[PDB]
């Protein structure tokens, strides 16, 4: 499983970032593309998952209304766009493929990408 | 809403010792609902045990775990130098704060 | 005591097998038309709506019939040409040229295409999903109506139906019934509201694999139908375009009168009453919190809107007016008509649904509701439920949740003194095999494979009986004594106050243990007889 | 003595039957994954590698799977256009125009084609075999790797394997073994050197139908593998060309760096040692003469060069440096890459093998060698052996020469006093039928036909036994006396020092002679009972 | 079985002849096309056979290096080219179809063409 993420950059209040999680070498359609937020030296958080065959997405109650998660299946690249960033959005961002991808049906995030440390 | 408290302490230990780690769950869930993660200093986290007893591929034998209901436990018999990093207990959606070993 | 072989035992095991559609006297009735029911007293079985196999077979059989039915139909590969499209609203008047029936002559034609059915490349457009899929026109004069489809089990198998009214989909059932053919299952197509389904008998029924897991759609069955009348009010005129030897391409052209919007009416009376009932019921299946509803998240117009199929016209009606917070009225929903649609997403295939002259109307009965739960540490004690779409098998889990497929297993080896359909399932062993159960083991390529397999299982049981000296008889006393290690129980314990099923569960570990002894004992008896 | 019917006899006859592939957990594993072996003491059977049927079934099953696997793939009929080709060597930079995804627009594209893949019509060319065949691009994202393929016999049949190490392919075998599924047979494609085959256990094995006949390829099996590492060192860049709705055409374009030649290395150490061993062995199987080797005769680059298939790239490596007359080194062979190839020559079909970016490497194990013999009255006492190609079945005769398919035949009618898998094949009649042999008679359209046929043979034997009063028993004493004309032998001669097979050969002439007597005797007994 | 051969002509030392054996009315692909040399009022000789589906050819030790046997399957016509002819090449030339064409597997040449008496 190859996941190739993008690069980070500090975004001023009111801008918009578009981070990508370009996948390769597996059945992209039959694979969730959960997103995970790493607070700086702190516990993780669940941004949201995106079924890529239909785009059916569910975000967290914290970031509901501020984020949007597009997916592209032709080039098998999932997206995650975050608008209206504030300075308190300092974190790292990774994409995890799991939730019945592995043997267990429960959320078992195995492969992870490359990280993106947008502050 | 599923609260995942973790035990305190920093575990000032040397290599060759053991380590007991624990995570609590706020509702009577089965063992399949909880997993454990290595949290490295600045690299991608990886999964050890999913289902609270089933090990993952590419993982040594020194890690074992068990638990049902509440008070799930992870035990490491031999702390190699790379094993002195943080460790996270993952629920369905809410991750854990992470107990510390020096 | 001594080993004893019983043939025609009323027991079963969970298994996966090929069924076959039946229907009633079109895509489906090209199935063989028929339904007996018999209640099973004192029987409890652990049903599972989610790990079922009839949904995974119904999905593939819908794919197979939709692929088979669209083989002798037009392919719109010549129609992938540049389209000079201007405004006629969401509709575009597109002019383009084609290779007519005489191949060395080109003809200019016109057609009204919706904006969702074309993408730009100015005023130059092309039909959507041409450069990824091969569009196939849905054949006129072959109706694609979802007629009711029964599922009859093959020889040697049976279907158990759960008759408990409050049965959510998982767990034990109070009393069951063995049937040959299931009820009429209309194979509807929907996204957020289940249409023309089966009503719950007495109470609203809510179901999920695990509610605390959020990636798993929550199904809600209404016990009271909610009327929903919907319509495309445009006065279309269909124009036929000949593109080849017998291939015709039907397009919209020259709408007459006002270009009105397709709308989908629901009544604000019965709705929000049913939704308040659903809210009351979802208060109990979680920790106490306020229960209230949000519109759908972002996504493909195929999942962000309640889609369906009315008379071959594909509607995409927004549901933001339903899941956003009370008296009589109407909840009129905007809808977008789409012709080129690719449902059950197959990479490289599409479907041009042809147009219809005049208007159409779409009266249906909402009998269900698909939901999902937002997660996060949102606090405040309110749970936000959004409608969820995609994963089409859910639409047939709502109709195949009472049913379960079981494999009938003879040779219920039990001990006795001697030596040498499913009506009595819950009955004790003390106080019929030949008359009722055994005759039911023999009474396209799929339904031929399942019948050859029925013949193999009948021969693989009859041969076993013949090799155990039981060629013409159903009950055999045998020359193998009953070991003390095979869960030794007295005659009183076994042949009284104990059903055949629990006994099957008792000595399931000793399969292929008594069998070898039976083979060698019969061979010893025969070789003694010959000598 | 009196007639006696035995059921489950360990005997067999040579027959032709449908087998089925199994493979192990792609073109082949779209087969059902699985292999028991049991040695047969005192059994000798006349094997025949040349008049076998598994090669004639393996050939047709390779044709069937290659046709089935290339049905949902691109067809390069639009690409048969004039090609403006210049020099880039054996490679040509060809520019041409195509009908793109928008049909009323033409796009000019470029592609690097080898000179063997184009023919002239100046600088104007066309793709080879366009005006005789319909080229079909081999599908990417579906690997055509030759995975090991087992052959499991159906119900009622068996496969005998010859375990004699020095077994050349024809004649008796010292000791055999009945198996369910054969070993992993990689279906390789080669011309002059058999690649990735099965090594001989102890000694080099040479085989022909008749060496004095010259139209018949001589197979030689090496007991020691010879390493052969081969490579295409060109740094290709693959360019995708869209020619239709979802149809993509992958071409080479813009080689980076030096245009190097594909070469195929063999080691001069192990080779010519193995060839000297082959020479020594071929001295004995003819009249004494000097044994020495010549290059291949004239013919299609498909037979004049050792062809194969490495990672989907088709190599054509000349072998003139191997068969032309000693120390360590390397025997580097020039190779020509061909994309449009038509193997197993079907009039009207071809195959465009798509290109691969980067380089590739081709490490394989030569385990065989195909030869032929020049004739004429050449005198001088030297025999000239050239490599021979074509007649693809030979490549699977080298892997299906130990195996033989046999039809199990019950009803071994023998005389006794009384009246009224294959483990014991070589055993005498004196001192098991039900436990071991009889249960093995029931345990796509091809593998459904062979199972229906298994059911018919089980019913056509069970009905015969039931009509001879043997419904539930395997051994029957019957009311037909043993004539003196049915090769009358004493009980001592028959039931001692004589196996079931020789007895089957003894009274094979009296089939449908004792049978009529058995029918009429059973009918007489029953009609006496009713009266 | 129709076999229509070509005409003969005396060829000087160093020339090249190209004799043909144009067939019709049968499965040309599944048929060997053996060639046979008739010495003048003397015993015959076996020039060589040619499998026409692959061109796989085998010539005699006497004429190995001086002859070449092409085949064309589109028009179902086999060829035989002989270079470097000498005056001692006086003979007749016929094409015989056999070697399992008839019931027996052994070389049983039945049908023969028209002859060609190149001296
Ligand atoms: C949920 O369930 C409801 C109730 O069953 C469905 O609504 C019905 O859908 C059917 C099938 O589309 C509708 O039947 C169609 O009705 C049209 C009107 O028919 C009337 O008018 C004509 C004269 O114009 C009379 O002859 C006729 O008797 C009626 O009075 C017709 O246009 C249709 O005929 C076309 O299709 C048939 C195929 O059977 C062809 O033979 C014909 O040639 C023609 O092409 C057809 O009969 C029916 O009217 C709907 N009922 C109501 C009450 O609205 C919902 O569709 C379903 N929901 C979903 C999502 O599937
Ligand atoms: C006789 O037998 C030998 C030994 O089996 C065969 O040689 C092998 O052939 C296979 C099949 O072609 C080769 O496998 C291919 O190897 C390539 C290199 O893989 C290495 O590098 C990649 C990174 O680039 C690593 O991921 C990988 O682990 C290896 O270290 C790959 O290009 C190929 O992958 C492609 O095909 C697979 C299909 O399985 C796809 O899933 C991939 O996406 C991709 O398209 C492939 O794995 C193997 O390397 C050969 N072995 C050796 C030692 O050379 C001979 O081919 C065979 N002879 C004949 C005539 O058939
Ligand atoms: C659908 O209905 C079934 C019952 O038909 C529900 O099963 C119930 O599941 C819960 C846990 O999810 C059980 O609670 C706990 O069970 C254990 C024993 O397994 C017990 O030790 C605990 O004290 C606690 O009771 C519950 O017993 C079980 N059954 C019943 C009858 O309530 C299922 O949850 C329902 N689900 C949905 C989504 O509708
Ligand atoms: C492959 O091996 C078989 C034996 O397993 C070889 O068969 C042998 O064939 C030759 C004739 O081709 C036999 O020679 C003659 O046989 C007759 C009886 O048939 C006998 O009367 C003569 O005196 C002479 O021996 C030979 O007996 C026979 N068997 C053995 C054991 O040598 C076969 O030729 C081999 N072929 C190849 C191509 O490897
Ligand atoms: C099957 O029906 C029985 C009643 O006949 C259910 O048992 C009880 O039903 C009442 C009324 O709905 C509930 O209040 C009780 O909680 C039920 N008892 C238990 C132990 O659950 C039974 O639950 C029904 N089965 C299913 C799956 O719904
Ligand atoms: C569907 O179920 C609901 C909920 O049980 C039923 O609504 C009840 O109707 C009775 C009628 O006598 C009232 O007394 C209750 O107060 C109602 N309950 C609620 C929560 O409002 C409804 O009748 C059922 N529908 C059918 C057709 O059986
Ligand atoms: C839809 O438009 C068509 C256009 O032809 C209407 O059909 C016409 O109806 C009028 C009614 O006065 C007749 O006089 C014409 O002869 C009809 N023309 C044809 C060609 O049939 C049709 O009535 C319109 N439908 C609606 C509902 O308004
Ligand atoms: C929605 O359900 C209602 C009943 O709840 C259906 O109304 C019945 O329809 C049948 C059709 O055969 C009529 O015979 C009955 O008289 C109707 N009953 C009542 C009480 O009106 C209604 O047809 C359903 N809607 C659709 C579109 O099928
Ligand atoms: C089967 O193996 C036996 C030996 O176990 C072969 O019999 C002899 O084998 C030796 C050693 O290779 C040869 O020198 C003899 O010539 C063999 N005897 C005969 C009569 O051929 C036997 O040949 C083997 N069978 C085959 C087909 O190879
Ligand atoms: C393959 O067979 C050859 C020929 O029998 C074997 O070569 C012999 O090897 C032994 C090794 O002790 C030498 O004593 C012989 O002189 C060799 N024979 C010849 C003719 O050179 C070779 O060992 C066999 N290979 C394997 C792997 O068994
Ligand atoms: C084959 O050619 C390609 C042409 O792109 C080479 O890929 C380049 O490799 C260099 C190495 O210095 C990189 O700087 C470039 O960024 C690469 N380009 C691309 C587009 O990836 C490739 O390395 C060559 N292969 C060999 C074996 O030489
Ligand atoms: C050619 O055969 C040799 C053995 O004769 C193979 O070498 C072995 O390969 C296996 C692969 O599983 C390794 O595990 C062994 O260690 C190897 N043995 C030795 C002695 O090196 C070799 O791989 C074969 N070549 C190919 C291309 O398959
Ligand atoms: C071609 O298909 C892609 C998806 O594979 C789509 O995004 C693109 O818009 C299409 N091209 C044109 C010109 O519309
Ligand atoms: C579209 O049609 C109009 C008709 O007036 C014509 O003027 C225009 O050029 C056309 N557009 C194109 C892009 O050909
Ligand atoms: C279509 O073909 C006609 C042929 O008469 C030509 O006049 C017209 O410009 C073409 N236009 C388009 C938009 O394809
Ligand atoms: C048993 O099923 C029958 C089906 O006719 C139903 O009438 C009955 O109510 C069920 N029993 C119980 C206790 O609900
Ligand atoms: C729909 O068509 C019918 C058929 O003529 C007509 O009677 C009715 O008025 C039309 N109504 C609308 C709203 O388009
Ligand atoms: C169910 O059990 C009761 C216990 O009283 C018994 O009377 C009844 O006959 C049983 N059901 C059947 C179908 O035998
Ligand atoms: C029957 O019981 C005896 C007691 O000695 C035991 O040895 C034997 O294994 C048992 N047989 C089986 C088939 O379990
Ligand atoms: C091939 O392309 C070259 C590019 O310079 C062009 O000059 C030449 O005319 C072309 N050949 C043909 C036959 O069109
Ligand atoms: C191909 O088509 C283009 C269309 O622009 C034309 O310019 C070119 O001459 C054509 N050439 C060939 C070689 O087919
Ligand atoms: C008989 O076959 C077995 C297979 O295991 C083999 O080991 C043995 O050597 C064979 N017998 C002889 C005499 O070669
Ligand atoms: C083949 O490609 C690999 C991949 O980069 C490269 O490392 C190697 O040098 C190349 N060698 C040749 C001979 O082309
Ligand atoms: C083979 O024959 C020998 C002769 O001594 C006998 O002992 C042996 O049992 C026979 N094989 C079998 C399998 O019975
Ligand atoms: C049995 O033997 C007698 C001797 O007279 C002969 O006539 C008769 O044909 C024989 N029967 C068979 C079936 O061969
Ligand atoms: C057409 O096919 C024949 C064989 O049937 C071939 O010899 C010829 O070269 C082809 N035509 C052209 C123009 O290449």
């Amino acid at each position: 499983v190859q996941l190739v993420q993008s690069g980070a950059e500090l975004k001023k209040p009111g801008a918009s970032v578009k981070v990508s999680c370009k996948a390769s070498g597996y059945t992209f359609t039959d694979s969730y593309m959960h997103w995970v937020r790493q607070a700086p030296g702190q516990g993780l958080e669940w941004m949201g998952w995106i079924n890529p065959n239909y785009g059916a997405t569910n975000y967290a109650h914290k970031f509901q209304g501020r984020v949007t998660m597009t997916r592209d299946t032709s080039i098998t690249t999932a997206y995650m766009e975050l608008n209206r960033l504030r300075s308190d959005d300092t974190a790292v961002y990774y994409c995890a493929r799991g939730n019945f991808l592995r043997v267990d049906y429960t959320w078992d995030f195995q492969h992870w990408g490359q990280g993106t440390l947008v502050t | 809403e599923i609260v995942l408290t973790q035990s305190p302490g920093t575990l000032s230990l040397s290599p060759g010792e053991g380590a007991t780690l624990s995570c609590r769950t706020s509702q009577s869930l089965s063992s399949s609902s909880l997993a454990w993660y290595q949290q490295k200093p600045g690299l991608a986290p990886r999964l050890l045990i999913y289902g609270a007893s089933i090990r993952a591929t590419g993982i040594p034998d020194r890690f074992s775990g068990s638990g049902s209901g509440t008070d799930f436990t992870l035990t490491i018999s031999r702390l190699e130098p790379e094993d002195f990093a943080v460790y996270y207990c993952q629920q369905y959606e809410f991750f854990g704060a992470g107990t510390r070993v020096e | 005591l001594w080993v004893t072989v019983y043939y025609g035992v009323p027991v079963w095991r969970d298994a996966i097998t090929t069924l076959f559609c039946a229907s009633d006297a079109n895509v489906w009735a090209t199935c063989v038309p028929t339904p007996q029911e018999m209640v099973l007293e004192n029987v409890t079985e652990n049903f599972n709506m989610w790990k079922n196999n009839m949904v995974d077979q119904m999905h593939e059989d819908i794919i197979s019939l939709w692929d088979q039915s669209l083989k002798p139909c037009v392919q719109l590969t010549p129609l992938c040409v540049t389209l000079n499209c201007t405004d006629v609203t969401g509709i575009k008047n597109c002019s383009f040229n084609i290779t007519t029936e005489v191949r060395d002559k080109k003809k200019k034609v016109h057609a009204l295409f919706y904006r969702l059915d074309i993408v730009p490349i100015s005023t130059e457009y092309i039909l959507i999903n041409c450069n990824t899929s091969v569009i196939t026109q849905i054949c006129p004069k072959v109706s694609f109506d979802p007629i009711p489809i029964h599922y009859c089990a093959p020889a040697g198998y049976a279907i158990l139906k759960c008759n408990n009214k409050t049965f959510n989909g998982t767990g034990p059932c109070n009393n069951v019934s063995t049937i040959q053919c299931t009820h009429g299952i209309k194979p509807v197509v929907s996204t957020q509201l289940l249409l023309n389904g089966s009503l719950a008998e007495e109470d609203i029924i809510i179901s999920s694999e695990n509610m605390m897991d959020n990636t798993k759609t929550i199904i809600v069955h209404f016990n009271e139908s909610v009327g929903i009348e919907c319509t495309r009010p445009n006065n279309n005129t269909v124009e036929s375009i000949r593109i080849g030897p017998g291939q015709t391409f039907y397009v919209t052209g020259e709408i007459i009168g006002d270009i009105r919007q397709a709308h989908c009416n629901i009544s604000k009376g019965n709705w929000s009453k049913t939704l308040q009932r659903v809210k009351e019921k979802l208060k109990k299946y979680y920790h106490n919190k306020t229960i209230k509803f949000e519109p759908s998240s972002g996504g493909d117009l195929e999942i962000t809107t309640h889609s369906f199929n009315c008379r071959g016209e594909f509607f995409y009606c927004y549901t933001s007016g339903l899941f956003n917070e009370g008296t009589n009225g109407t909840i009129t929903l905007p809808c977008r008509i789409k012709q080129i649609v690719n449902m059950w997403q197959k990479v490289g295939r599409a479907m041009y649904a042809p147009p219809i002259a005049g208007n159409i109307t779409c009266s249906s009965n909402i009998t269900g509701l698909l939901l999902t739960r937002d997660g996060g540490r949102g606090t405040n004690g309110t749970e936000t439920f959004r409608p969820a779409g995609g994963n089409m098998k859910d639409n047939w889990r709502s109709e195949l949740y009472k049913y379960k497929v079981v494999e009938i297993k003879p040779l219920g080896i039990a001990p006795t003194k001697c030596r040498r359909f499913l009506g009595a399932a819950g009955s004790t062993m003390g106080a019929v095999q030949t008359r009722q159960l055994l005759s039911g083991f023999v009474q396209g390529i799929k339904q031929l494979q399942t019948r050859v397999l029925a013949i193999e299982r009948y021969l693989e049981v009859q041969q076993f009986l013949g090799l155990w000296g039981c060629s013409g008889k159903a009950i055999c006393c045998t020359a193998v004594p009953w070991n003390t290690t095979w869960s030794n129980k007295s005659e009183q314990e076994i042949w009284n106050n104990m059903t055949w099923m629990q006994w099957d569960r008792e000595v399931g570990n000793y399969t292929d243990t008594i069998y070898k002894l039976l083979f060698v004992a019969q061979f010893q008896q025969e070789i003694n007889e010959v000598d």
